[PDB]
């Protein structure tokens, strides 16, 4: 039932949802709504496409301190091995947006040159 | 109350009417389209004159006015047997 | 136009995901060797049913 | 499907061994039309006329 | 009704006319099923 909900607008006044879902998995996904559809891409897919990211970066900025917090350090490598495992040929930052620019291409009308 | 009735309805009974509603109503109907110009209404369209009274026309069936016609039922041939929508859970049971 | 999204099978809505199934399952071959190799007995029964229904140019 | 089609799926491989056992003594989901389920259920209703007979009929 | 006896004829002279055929049949039960009902 739980969830990250952020309206995001623009310097135009035009808005944007972004949802922040909870799995039951340790699994987090990120939800938005572009056409009239909605569509559900995983967290750290995002998280290592935004800038070049290691995975200690994501760590630290999650696990700022209290290592030693046992509640958060095992939900989260239900997150950063859920990443490595399903999407082991996402290596770099210039790679997922490779994979996320493919699946969505159809989508945000891109054009055959870009 | 000075025009009493005689005969009356006691029981209804439901029925599906067969094939042979082509017997109450040689009046079928073509043409899709309803009126032309000279704002007649086109023979064979579903405002034909031998539905009932229209348009200040007497009917091609009760020769009665629009005032006194029942209005009556014409039937469209479709081409092909389709199944009642309403009988339908009732036909994939037995199919 | 046809089928070149392929982005529900990835990401997005569950019951989005499960129209690409319904729009192909029920879409069926009207092509195929068991509807096309006998579908002149099909037709030898339709004039006998649409036969007073006229066709014209000339209003 | 949503009162528009009915379709008669493909009798696995399986079965029709369990068939020509008996008659000697096509794809997925091939559409049937509308007219062959008449010719199917008029056959039927001659046959099993004395069931139907009182399916149909609460009075006598 | 008319636009299967237009291609009514396409078989008294004589495939693809068969997609069309198959095709109206689907729409002749469409368009009777939503004179009935419309849900
Ligand atoms: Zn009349």
């Amino acid at each position: 039932h739980y969830g990250i909900q952020i309206r995001s607008v623009r310097p135009d006044q035009t808005s944007q949802t972004n949802v922040l879902h909870y799995l039951n998995d340790g699994q987090v996904t990120f939800r938005f709504s572009w056409r009239k559809n909605e569509y559900l891409v995983p967290v750290v897919m995002i998280l290592k496409a935004l800038c070049h990211t290691s995975d200690r970066e994501i760590f630290d900025g999650i696990i700022g301190n209290d290592v030693k917090d046992s509640f958060l350090t095992d939900r989260l490598e239900l997150l950063l091995r859920g990443f490595k495992k399903r999407y082991p040929h996402l290596q770099n930052r210039t790679q997922v947006l490779q994979y996320l620019g493919d699946k969505f291409r159809v989508v945000f009308q891109a054009s055959p040159d870009q | 109350i000075s025009k009493p009735v005689g005969s009356e309805i006691t029981s209804v009974d439901f029925g599906i009417l067969t094939a042979k509603i082509r017997n109450l109503s040689a009046k079928q109907i073509t043409n899709p389209t309803v009126l032309d110009n000279l704002g007649h209404p086109v023979s064979g369209g579903l405002y034909d004159l031998a539905l009932g009274a229209f348009l200040r026309n007497l009917c091609s069936t009760c020769g009665l006015d629009e005032k006194f016609c029942p209005g009556h039922q014409g039937h469209i041939e479709l081409p092909v047997p389709c199944y009642n929508p309403l009988f339908f859970n009732q036909l994939y049971i037995y199919l | 136009r046809p089928s070149a999204l392929r982005n529900a099978l990835g990401e997005a809505f569950g019951t989005k995901k499960a129209k690409k199934a319904i729009a192909d399952l029920e879409r069926n071959r009207i092509d195929s060797d068991k509807l096309t190799d006998s579908a002149i007995d099909i037709v030898d029964s339709v004039r006998t049913a649409s036969k007073d229904l006229p066709t014209r140019a000339q209003l | 499907d949503g009162f528009t089609k009915i379709f008669e799926t493909a009798l696995n491989e399986k079965q029709i061994t369990n068939n020509r056992v008996k008659g000697f003594i096509k794809t997925g989901s091939t559409y049937i039309l509308s007219t062959e389920v008449k010719n199917i259920l008029d056959t039927v209703f001659r046959k099993e006329q004395c069931v139907l007979q009182y399916v149909f009929h609460s009075r006598p | 009704s008319l636009l299967i006896r237009d291609l009514n004829d396409d078989l008294s002279k004589l495939r693809v006319i068969f997609s069309r055929l198959m095709n109206a049949f689907v729409t002749i039960q469409n368009d009777v099923n939503a004179f009935i009902d419309s849900t």
